């Protein structure tokens, strides 16, 4: 708060666009006390399928560019593999991508990154520490699947 | 695969080219209709199958009422090796020299269903 205050008073560009976002049931903390007075009574909210089709139309690799994403989906280098009940067909589906990126882009030396996450309140320096020694390389910039098991 | 067998193949085919999955299907498949099985099986090459008849054939042999695909993979190679033992041993041997044998292998697969039900089977 003190900070926003000193950038506001030293000097700053009067066109910017700040948005904060917090919980509203947890409002007797400091920072959605002290910024009350900007308070905007809308809630801003995009249906389901919109914002699925946003995030699918950025996700969509396109064409001559060599992905690993050309055997999901036709081009959509995320997707997210999960079920109901555990224990069904996930890592074999896993594998089956895996082996039809050994198919076609013949002579195939594909890596297939395991990342398994298996610890309570999910620590992202593993992940990280599992991909620093990976793609700092530029001999792997060659198309990779990652699979990470949370 | 309870749940893809009425709206939606779903096994995957390089497991339904594998031996452990082939060989029991084609146990089963002779064992369904109550065909002699007197004559030798497994010549090492996928029968005329679909994955939809094994899976059926599965789902209906297990015993158990709505199973997630491990259960059938543990089911198919417990068969698998039991069945594997049957065809080293050589009570089919001497039940092809001797020709009052037959007819255990119907006794055999059935108390395999028993023992699995024992194993590969909670609820
Ligand atoms: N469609 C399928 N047909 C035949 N066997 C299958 C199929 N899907 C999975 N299996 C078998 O099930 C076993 C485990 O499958 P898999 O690793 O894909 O499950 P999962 O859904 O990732 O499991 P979990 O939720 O426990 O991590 C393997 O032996 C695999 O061969
Ligand atoms: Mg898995």
């Amino acid at each position: 708060e003190e900070f926003f205050q000193s950038l506001c008073t030293r000097a700053h560009r009067e066109d910017y666009q700040l948005v904060i976002l917090c919980d509203a049931a947890r409002e007797h903390c400091y920072i959605p006390s002290t910024f009350s007075q900007y308070k905007v009574p809308l809630v801003p909210q995009a249906p389901l399928p919109n914002i699925q089709a946003y995030l699918q139309s950025h996700y969509q690799v396109p064409k001559r560019l060599l992905s690993a994403a050309t055997v999901f989906r036709d081009g959509l280098c995320v997707g997210i593999v999960t079920s109901e009940r555990a224990g069904v067909g996930k890592s074999l589906y896993v594998n089956t991508l895996h082996t039809k990126l050994k198919a076609k882009l013949r002579d195939e030396t594909v890596p297939l990154k395991i990342i398994r996450l298996t610890e309570p309140h999910l620590d992202e320096n593993q992940v990280l520490s599992a991909l620093l020694p990976f793609l700092k390389e530029k001999y792997q910039k060659m198309p990779v699947i990652f699979h990470i098991d949370i | 695969p309870k749940e893809v067998i009425d709206m939606e193949p779903a096994m995957d085919p390089v497991e339904f080219c594998s031996e452990a999955f082939q060989r029991p299907y084609q146990y089963l498949k002779r064992f369904h209709q109550q065909q002699n099985l007197d004559t030798f099986q497994y010549e090492k090459g996928s029968v005329e199958g679909s994955p939809e008849e094994c899976l059926q054939h599965f789902l209906i042999y297990c015993g158990l009422i709505n199973p997630s695909w491990s259960e059938l993979r543990n089911f198919a190679w417990f068969l698998n090796c039991q069945l594997k033992d049957c065809e080293a041993s050589i009570f089919c041997k001497s039940a092809f020299t001797g020709d009052t044998l037959r007819g255990f292998k119907n006794f055999v697969v059935t108390f395999m269903i028993l023992m699995a039900r024992d194993f590969a089977t909670p609820t």
